[PDB]
RNA sequence: GGCAGCCGCGAAGCUACCAUCCGCUGGAUUAUGGCUGAACGCCUCUAAGUCAGAAUCCAUGCUAGAACGCGGUGAUUUCUUUGCUCCACACAAUAUAGAUGGAUACGAAUAAGGCGUCCUUGUGGCGUCGCUGAACCAUAGCAGGCUAGCAACGGUGCACUUGGCGGAAAGGCCUUGGGUGCUUGCUGGCGAAUUGCAAUGUCAUUUUGCGUGGGGAUAAAUCAUUUGUAUACGACUUAGA
RNA sequence: GCAGUCGCGACAUUGCUAUACCGAAGCAGAAUUCGGUAACCCUACUGAU
RNA sequence: CGUGGAGGUCAGUGACGAAGCCUAGACCGUAAGGUCGGGUCGAACGGCCUCUAGUGCAGAUCUUGGUGGUAGUAGCAGCGAAACCACAGCCAAGGGACGGGCUUGGCAGAAUCAGCG
RNA sequence: AGAACUGGCGAUGCGGGAUGAACCGAACGUAGAGUUAAGGUGCCGGAAUACACGCUCAUCAGACCAAAAGGUGUUAGUUCAUCUAGACAGCCGGACGGUGGCCAUGGAAGUCGGAAUCCGCUAAGGAGUGUGUAACAACUCACCGGCCGAAUGAACUA
RNA sequence: AUGGUGAAAACCAUCUAGUACUGGUUCCUGCCGAAGUUUCCCUCAGGAUAGCAG
RNA sequence: UUCACUGGGCCAGCAUCAGUUUUGGUGGCAGGAUAAAUCCAUAGGAAUGUAGCUUGCCUCGGUAAGUAUUAUAGCCUGUG
């Protein structure tokens, strides 16, 4: 439906988002995930930390260096989670993995384009009210994400003048709506109303 | 050995590079974060011990110190580093345009055959009304608030056979990065002396590359908590003098340093044996953390500096001593 | 002692509890002690929140630095027979993890939110919206032709032209003034056929080379010797128009 | 272990046969104790092209 | 289905080329195999109805002969082996008994010299 | 460990079970269309992130036998009771005289102990459930009296 | 075992291709196709015998 | 011997056909307690008590508790 789909990770569920993005990749739809650091995972923060540490200590007994690498960035964590749902080591899987891009926050030029969300992967819609949840950004900064401060700083910087862009767009839309309203009641408008436009 | 110092692979380069810089405050004035020098041997020092509550309080002590030749360091450019979610990135670099034959030789591996065309067209942007440098400076002002200045040493002044200068980045601790870049503008093409930054008794750390022992050794190493004893300058008469001995002699020992030239220029004397052998380039960082220990806060009053010959076993301290003791010789008469 | 050693000293290597200098500070914490607190109309360190803190964890620092991660900068061959670099023009190859209009831009919450209006300018009053994007521009002309008028002087493509914004992967946008096509906003004058009842019936981009024209630069690296701050061969590190 | 007291009979029941940090113990101080945080070969190895 | 020889036949094929061989060429058949397209070859060979067998190979630590890595290595700038070899060298887990090529994961960076740990 | 009968293996392909000869279905010519067994319908993985009724935060749950029992975890049932003559709880008041019963005795008066657990009044008070003082003193729970409001407490099953 | 050889651990030609328990057992296609045990000779040795399959 | 037509080769479409098979639209039938519902009518019953009446009562005549089986709402049962 769209050559590239920008998915906002804020308020989403890691597992559902990874599953849907992997399915779209296998179906041939290019997807770019933004605001990864704002992603959320069900369960308590302590439980998430324990389940991260038990896997980190599981790296490899034979050779720690040759074992897995513990990527601390939330974007890399999401990428690993998605890869866990994809048939890696195959040509099709490798080709599909090239259609996915994950960046913290909203780096340009994606910041200037519309970003969609997946309703079936929202925490607000999937988690019962009052239940504890874990923040991917907090999990990453607890395990060694040393870029949390800069991410928040530049996201706030963007929202500064994003508010101004929205104000200008709102003023333009209000002017256009007023112009259309004063143009209403005409013969063409009444005829279009009969046909449903 | 300790696993922290492994693996035992050879150092990437002989010129060790500083991996961390002191924390900066947005209110203090401009000040350099580090300096560079070349280890011109070592010597022995004797000084009083005014440390209170010590077993040898008010007594005299003897120790070994390392002398590092630190000639004036000339700036050649300034670089801005932007923070991102992927680390620091060099946004812009602007040079003084007055690049010396030493830096040209450093850039050219076989200078003796190179046409020496480096930095010819770029010189046009500076040798006219320009305003491109001003635009770049305004870009830096608006953008990242962390700035580093590129400098190089006057290797020609140093008595070394290398003849090739080395580039080094030094951070500035001045707040209001607009002021930092303004200071860089006025100090472009300028040379800074040793006494500008450091002061006597200051606590610092040093980084160098250890001597190879056959692989054995030949790795970058950092020694922290070293106290500066003296900052001698070529124009300062009797750099090796003290309050007590006040002998009008230079730190250069009889016959000079072994495997090194007779230093007669700017130098620094610090506590301990900084890693690296003779003629090895080292860097000195200014105490990334402001330690308030009595060891750092205490001052030292030099009593006398050893100047006897190092090759063999020193017979006397100064040339005047040997001939005075001898009286007359067939070599003379 | 001109042949092979001893005596005493003896640098420089070899090289040391036989010596010499040095050996980090900030958070999240569990245990634990308390705060507010119903469940259980009283209590309670805990269930919602919350204070401090462990040889615990992460950070600062230190060492290496993905040769398959990245940014900026100097030089970028006047002869690799005008050679080389950037653009416009014309032909091929090269293929495409796969357009067949538009990736259409506030932020926060979801036991809440927007849009319009007003003054009391706020956690303020009034109306209304959603209940999916089944959404908004644009969608008529040979895959979009050759031409005449009407009403507006707006819309849109062209190279331009004045300025600012955007450093996170800025490499894109808004506009200020004119010219030049179309303008299906409205009404007309002609070609369409034969591909025969259809064969994606072909119009997109990634790069390269042979050629023309218009701008620009016109230098380096390795080996040899030398050198040492290195040694196990390689490597590494210096110098001589 | 056997036996007994309490249609199968659950606990009681009698006969013989390292350092560091926490709460406490009658912790005056020091010291001590108890319970918790728990201390001619593959893969090679390493230097290096 | 295929081969050596033999009995009768095709009044068989064949120096204008028969066997054998090669043939990243085309056919026939489920198959042993048969046929044809193209290159060397040079004097013999096939179908049909029957008899006969020293009649069909993938191994037997098989026999005869030859050729590979080891190896341009040990060894005595040059000459120059032998032993060995179903096939190669990253690991965790389960296989309810054996995991080295089974399964699920992490990952693997060409090639290449040295000190033995 | 021993008698004995039936089904797989043996001599056995195929679907699912991460994988396992003994687990469930199914037993076999070369092909096309359609419908299924067992097992599945979030991705690897072909199929609903189907609908409906409830339970669980597990601090390595759950997708796989020693443990009877405990948890001021949670959520439903059975038996007793008290209830607008006042359900539990909350706040205030009485909570007695004989008596300081007898004894071990410098003191055990209700609380270091033994035998008893005596009688009178009531609305109810144990020779006292504890705190505590050298004993007395003072508070007191359980028993009752005044304000608030209605279902509550106990014993079991699951 | 027979016949010869040399000598300070034997060898040479025949019976001898001499006495079981390892190893090996070669082209294709179609149909049928089990068994792993009953019986006493008791069995330890070995066949006989019965069933299945023609 | 000039070219054309036809049979002959590689891939499909159109219309209707025979076999297997998947998924929609619509009509007519017999059975239920001759479906039960729903609806219409009649006599009663009740409150989670509608109209109206009474006693406190703040918000001007405003609300709680009584009464009141249908009045300025409706519900249930039995019956046709």
């Amino acid at each position: 439906v769209e050559p590239v789909v920008v998915i906002d990770g804020k308020g989403h569920l890691v597992g559902r988002l990874a599953s849907v993005v992997a399915k779209q990749l296998l179906n041939g739809q290019k997807i770019v995930v933004v605001r990864a650091e704002e992603l959320n995972i069900s369960g308590e923060f302590f439980r998430n930390k324990l389940k991260y540490h038990d896997f980190l200590r599981k790296a490899t007994a034979f050779n720690k260096t040759r074992g897995p690498f513990h990527f601390r960035a939330p974007s890399r964590i999401f990428y690993k989670a998605l890869r866990g749902m994809v048939s890696h080591k195959t040509a099709r899987g490798k080709a599909a993995l090239e259609r996915l891009k994950v960046f913290e926050g909203i780096p340009p030029p994606y910041d200037k384009k519309k970003r969609v969300v997946v309703p079936q992967a929202l925490r607000v819609l999937r988690l019962k009210p009052g239940r504890k949840y874990t923040t991917l950004g907090k999990l990453s900064t607890s395990v060694g994400w040393k870029y949390e401060d800069v991410v928040a700083k530049l996201e706030a910087k963007r929202k500064v003048s994003s508010a101004e862009y929205y104000a200008k767009k709102r003023a333009f839309t209000k002017k256009v709506a007023s112009a259309n309203a004063t143009a209403a009641e005409s013969d063409v408008a009444k005829q279009l109303a009969a046909l449903g436009y | 050995g300790h696993l922290g110092f492994l693996p035992r692979k050879r150092a990437a380069s002989i010129r060790a590079r500083v991996k961390a810089f002191p924390k900066d405050d947005r209110s203090k004035p401009v000040a350099l974060t580090s300096f560079l020098g070349y280890k011109a041997g070592m010597t022995t020092i004797v000084r009083d011990l005014d440390r209170p509550g010590s077993k040898f309080h008010k007594r005299e002590v003897v120790e070994a110190v390392t002398v590092v030749d630190t000639p004036p360091v000339v700036v050649v450019g300034v670089v801005g580093y932007v923070e991102t979610p992927r680390g620091l990135r060099s946004l812009t670099t602007v040079w003084a345009e007055h690049l010396s034959d030493e830096v040209k030789r450093r850039f050219y591996k076989n200078w003796y055959k190179s046409k020496k065309k480096a930095f010819t067209k770029y010189s046009a942007k500076y040798a006219q009304d320009g305003a491109g440098i001003e635009r770049e400076l305004a870009r830096i002002k608006k953008y990242a608030s962390v700035v580093r200045v590129l400098v190089h040493t006057q290797i020609r002044k140093t008595p070394l056979a290398q003849k090739k200068a080395h580039l080094a980045e030094i951070q500035l601790n001045g707040g209001s990065i607009s002021e930092k870049v303004d200071w860089a503008r006025e100090h472009f093409e300028k040379t800074v002396a040793v006494d500008s930054v450091f002061e006597q008794n200051e606590m610092i750390d040093a980084i160098a590359v250890t001597k190879g022992h056959g692989q054995r050794g030949y790795h970058s190493r950092t020694s922290i908590n070293h106290k500066i004893y003296r900052v001698g300058k070529g124009d300062d008469e009797a750099n090796g003098a003290t309050s007590f001995d006040r002998t009008k002699k230079t730190i250069t020992p009889m016959g000079g340093f072994v495997h090194y030239g007779e230093i007669k220029n700017d130098f620094i004397m610090v506590k301990g044996c900084i890693p690296g052998n003779r003629k090895r380039i080292v860097t000195l960082r200014k105490s990334l953390y402001t330690n308030t220990s009595r060891k750092a806060l205490e001052e030292v009053s030099l009593k006398w500096i050893d100047t006897a010959s190092k090759f063999g076993k020193g017979r006397f301290q100064t040339p005047a001593e040997k001939h005075a003791f001898m009286g007359t010789l067939k070599k003379d008469l």
